């Protein structure tokens, strides 16, 4: 309910740094890092920039990618996804270190998995994103909102919805601390298509809420009503994602010569 | 089944 100092708040609290640490172990490129990217504020770095074809190449010079011929589009689609199995396996190692998450049934777990990491997936891409663009490559290189929506019919409405969300919720000014709990409130959701014993995950998930809920108090005195703002940005998220999935299934019927990564498929499969 | 995604809860 209220305004007086929990006795459970110590436990809430260590709950929150235990988590805050994990998620840093986890997420090689933090909120903090990635604002400070597109904030001229660290100098070491500065992202070379993808504005045009001929940028596009000129870049393609100047990172070293981990996927790359083939047709730009394209190009750019192996890479959304080399970083998305990529999060996937982080997703994975941060999910296994919120307390009681391990002891779950592990046919359940991997009901939890496959329908949260896309939404997570979401919302660790709008820590790399204002409203012109995406750092990728680790934070080595800006593509640009309008060159991506440049690209031919099915491939440059990608991402436009995922910036679409970025700007609504980084209005939030939300930070890694808040976002570590956020996220395994997400990955820890009852109403998961599949679950066979959900007590208990129901359980855990009260309890990441109360941490979420104490954390934004302390570190939100700005607004009065976050929690909540909070609570209804997880069900916009499902919603993209079926935008997603659905717009998916445009692609993988328009395009031979495709394959989607193996685990991404295994997600993918059968997905609401 | 899922094989991938339980092979990656180890
Ligand atoms: O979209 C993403 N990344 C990339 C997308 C395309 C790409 O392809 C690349 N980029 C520009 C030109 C040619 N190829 C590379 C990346 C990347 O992270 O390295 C992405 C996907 C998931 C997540 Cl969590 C984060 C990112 Cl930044």
């Amino acid at each position: 309910i209220e305004g007086r100092l929990n006795p459970e708040s110590a436990d809430l609290r260590a709950l929150a740094k235990h988590l805050y640490d994990s998620y840093i172990k986890s997420f090689p490129l933090t909120k903090a890092k990635a604002r400070a990217i597109l904030t001229g504020k660290t100098t070491d770095k500065s992202p070379f920039v993808i504005y045009d074809m001929n940028s596009l190449m000129m870049g393609e010079d100047k990172i070293k990618f981990k996927h790359i011929s083939k047709e730009v589009a394209i190009r750019i689609f192996q890479g959304c996804q080399f970083r998305s199995v990529e999060a996937v396996q982080e997703i994975t190692e941060y999910a296994k270190s919120i307390p009681g998450f391990v002891n779950l049934d592990l046919n359940d777990q991997v009901t939890l998995l496959k329908y949260g990491v896309h939404e997570i997936i979401y919302t660790m891409l709008a820590s790399l994103m204002n409203k012109d663009g995406v750092l990728i490559s680790e934070g080595q290189g800006f593509m640009t909102r309008e060159f991506l929506k440049s690209l031919r019919k099915p491939f440059g409405d990608f991402m436009e919805p995922k910036f679409e969300f970025a700007v609504k919720f980084n209005a939030l000014e939300l930070d890694d601390s808040d976002l570590a709990i956020f996220i395994a409130v997400i990955i820890l959701s009852g109403d998961r298509p599949g679950l066979l014993n959900v007590k208990p995950i129901e359980d855990i998930q009260d309890n990441l809420l109360q941490a979420l809920e104490l954390q934004l108090k302390l570190n939100h005195p700005e607004s009065s009503q976050l929690f909540a703002k909070l609570l209804q940005k997880m069900t916009d998220l499902r919603q993209i994602v079926t935008e997603h999935v659905q717009l998916l299934q445009v692609i993988k019927k328009t395009e031979t010569d495709m394959s989607l990564h193996p685990l991404l498929q295994e997600i993918y499969k059968d997905l609401y | 089944k899922h094989k991938i995604l339980h092979r990656l809860l180890q």
